[PDB]
C-alpha cells in the first residue's frame, strides 16, 4: 500500500520526470537530492546513447506499463531502474500529461510489488551511488 | 506475449551493460 517506502519512490520519480520535461531544476523538492543528481546524470546517458532504439519502439504504439513489467519481469539491479525511468521520461516528452502521476505511480508499483523489500536494503535511492 | 518481450529484451540489454559499465 501506500507507505513511506512508496512515497520516496514515487516522488523521486515524479520530480525527475517533471525536470525532463520542464528543464527546470526538481532536486530540491526531493529528500535525497545527491542520489536525485546521480539518477538524473545515468538516464541522460542512457538517453543520449539509446533515443533512435527509443524511438523504433514506442512507435509501435504499446502501452508503456506493458514494458515496464516486463523488464522486471525477472530480477531487478539499479540499470534496469534508471533504463525504465529515462525511457518512460522519454516517452512521456514526445507526447502536460505526465502531471497526472500515471507514469511515475506505474514505474513505483512495478518496483515496489515485486522488490520492496530489496529497495529497503538498497537504503532506497541510496544504493544508485554505485553510479556517481 | 513476445513483442513486448522482445522489447523489455533491448531495455534489459541496456540496462545490464549500463550496470556493467558503470
Amino acid at each position: 500500500m501506500k507507505d513511506e517506502t512508496y512515497y520516496i519512490a514515487l516522488n523521486m520519480i515524479q520530480n525527475y520526470i517533471i525536470e525532463y520535461n520542464t528543464n527546470k531544476p526538481r532536486k530540491s523538492f526531493v529528500i535525497d537530492s545527491i542520489s536525485y543528481d546521480v539518477l538524473k546524470a545515468a538516464c541522460k546517458s542512457v538517453i543520449k546513447t539509446n533515443y533512435n532504439e527509443f524511438d523504433i519502439i514506442i512507435s509501435r504504439n504499446i502501452d508503456f506499463n506493458v514494458i515496464v513489467t516486463q523488464v522486471l519481469e525477472d530480477k531487478i539491479n539499479w540499470g534496469r531502474i534508471i533504463t525504465i525511468i529515462a525511457f518512460c521520461a522519454y516517452y512521456s516528452k514526445k507526447v502536460p500529461q505526465y502531471y497526472d502521476g500515471i507514469i511515475s505511480e506505474a514505474i513505483t508499483d512495478a518496483i515496489l510489488s515485486k522488490y520492496r523489500s530489496w529497495f529497503i536494503d538498497q537504503d532506497y535511492w541510496n544504493g544508485i551511488r554505485i553510479y556517481k | 506475449a513476445r513483442t513486448e518481450v522482445q522489447i523489455a529484451r533491448k531495455l534489459q540489454c541496456i540496462a545490464d551493460q549500463f550496470h556493467r559499465l558503470h
